[PDB]
């Protein structure tokens, strides 16, 4: 498990989805 | 300049949260569904334009090499507010767990805690805005 990948990947999705 | 393997794996994780059916491409409908679930309301024209701006080979969907091209070429506060559901300025483990299962993800308690610990700089066991910003910058 890569905690940084999972967290930053989810934050980058939120940033994209909220433009 | 460079792209590390860690940076590519993060872009790959992000791509996979949009690719809801796991078929290797993001459609307008998958984008629409994710954006609505995070509180946005794109029109059909906006969803089609967004896919078109990223769809470099023109087949009408986004694959990871196209997604990587856009992410390498490119509001952290508005994202922080998605995670900080009660708006008290601190992302708790419970809030992160909740945000992650609403994305359809399967996580253990230890896993959520490992993510809190990764972002937690001062060590109070929560993630404030400054720690959120430092994670992404
Ligand atoms: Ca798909
Ligand atoms: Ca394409
Ligand atoms: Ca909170
Ligand atoms: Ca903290």
């Amino acid at each position: 498990f890569n905690a940084r990948r999972k967290l930053k990947g989810a934050i980058l999705t939120t940033m994209l989805a909220t433009r | 300049d460079q792209l590390t393997e860690e940076q590519i794996a993060e872009f790959k994780e992000a791509f996979s949260l949009f690719d809801k059916d796991g078929d290797g491409t993001i459609t307008t409908k998958e984008l629409g569904t994710v954006m609505r679930s995070l509180g946005q309301n794109p029109t059909e024209a906006e969803l089609q334009d967004m896919i078109n701006e990223v769809d470099a080979d023109g087949n009408g969907t986004i694959d990871f090499p196209e997604f990587l091209t856009m992410m390498a070429r490119k509001e952290i506060r508005e994202a922080f507010r998605v995670f900080d559901k009660d708006g008290n300025g601190y992302i708790s483990a419970a809030e992160l767990r909740h945000f992650m299962t609403n994305l359809g993800e399967k996580l253990t308690d230890e896993e959520v805690d490992e993510m809190i610990r990764e972002a937690d700089i001062d060590g109070d066991g929560q993630v404030n805005y400054e720690e959120f910003v430092q994670m992404m910058t």
